[PDB]
């Protein structure tokens, strides 16, 4: 998955 | 409610405490009676609510995909329905995070009104992520109409460094690329945000540089995912 | 109950689920659900039931601990108060699961008797780690008889590589350590335990080696620790 | 703290 925050 | 005879001074107190022991489940309730006391929150305080459902809605989110996935390779009902009872619990999450956002906390600050909006514009995404049919796309439009307005507030009154600022749209890229079907804007986005804090690094702030770095670091990473 | 309209089988399914997808809380509410439909657990389900009973008084200890060394370099009372939630939620856990080995499964095999025995004392052991006055060492007396009847069954009808009799003697010496203030018995204990292994380790077996060399060297490690 | 299985 791509990074979120 | 459950924390209304407590004082809110006390409330953010056992937030933290929660924190300290990863009683995360502890600490978003600590932090929902602390916003039910009617007042706004510090820019501390707003952190220790999005960490606490951050963590909540993560562990559920991670749940959910393990059995959904287990219920791909699978195509008994037992799967199908534990899968849609942790689907339930994280809706619940999702809601009770958005209620107090629509009901409380949005309403101030620019920073402060961008941190909310991109809070309702996760969590709306997070519902996205296991929602279908007219309820789906109905959340879908929810979530970017949320993370468009913070965007034009965090373009107009933030600097490009800003750890908030680069966060959202981080966050909105990836909401392009998983969500919206639209890898061509979640690519844009990404490096036009990464171009653009380069840019201007002079306006990093002595408060929140690792930050920003960081962020920067993320989204040089999901570029490189996606290319 | 809560699960009483579930077939049992659907349970054993949806707790092993719940282990692949780290909800522990879910795999104890299952495994206690298939438990009370009377029939005994053979032994993958007895260790289902001891694996996510373990996990959340686990996390429990792990945030008691936290919370009683922050009450301790603090001498408000807002950490007593949560510390005191936490262990009032551990203390109930603990008795739901010596409740169902009273009224449902202790009752056998002698490995199923044994491996009970261990968990009986096992949790009367945390009870004790937070407990105080009278009620304390009431707790304490609990532990050890239950510990005393399983070393005894064990020492009789089965050989000393066993891991459970192996696991069931590390604990029992780690109770007699970090809880009836005898390092002497506890590093006595661990040591011929230890010893008498070795002497026997042609007694390993195919389905469970793997297993008894772990908790050898689990035995080490403590009394390493503790020389 | 000791080892416990
Ligand atoms: O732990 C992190 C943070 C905090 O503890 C904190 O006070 N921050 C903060 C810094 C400057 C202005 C306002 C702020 O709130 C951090 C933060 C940054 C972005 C986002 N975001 O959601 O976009 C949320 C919080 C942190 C989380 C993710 C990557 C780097 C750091
Ligand atoms: O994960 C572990 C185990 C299982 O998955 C399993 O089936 N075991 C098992 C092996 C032989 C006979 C009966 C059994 O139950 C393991 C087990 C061994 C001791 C204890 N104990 O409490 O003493 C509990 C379970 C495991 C846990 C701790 C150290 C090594 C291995
Ligand atoms: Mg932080
Ligand atoms: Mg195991």
């Amino acid at each position: 998955f791509p990074a979120t925050v | 409610g459950a924390m209304g005879s407590m004082e809110r001074a006390s409330l953010i107190q056992k937030a933290k405490l929660a924190e300290q022991a990863e009683r995360y489940e502890d600490m978003a309730a600590f932090m929902k009676g602390a916003v039910e006391k009617g007042e706004e929150l510090s820019c501390e305080e707003r952190n220790l609510l999005s960490v606490a459902y951050k963590n909540v809605v993560g562990g559920q989110r991670a749940a959910w995909r393990v059995l959904s996935s287990i219920e791909q390779k699978s195509n008994g009902p037992e799967v199908r329905e534990y899968r849609e009872k942790v689907e339930t619990e994280l809706q619940g999450v999702c809601d009770t995070v958005l209620g107090l956002l629509d009901s409380h906390l949005i309403k101030g600050d620019a920073e402060s009104r961008v941190f909310y909006l991109k809070m309702k514009g996760d969590y709306y995404r997070y519902l996205a992520e296991v929602a279908t049919g007219d309820d789906k796309k109905r959340i879908i439009d929810s979530a970017r109409s949320a993370y468009q307005e913070a965007m034009d507030i965090s373009k107009k009154e933030m600097p490009p460094t800003n750890p908030i600022r680069l966060g959202l749209a981080l966050n909105f890229s990836v909401f392009h690329y998983e969500i919206a079907n639209s890898p061509e804007e979640a690519i844009s986005l990404a490096k036009t945000t990464f171009d653009e804090a380069m840019a201007d690094l002079h306006t990093l702030s002595e408060d929140s540089y690792k930050d920003s770095t960081l962020i920067m670091q993320l989204l040089r990473d999901n570029l490189t995912l996606w290319t």
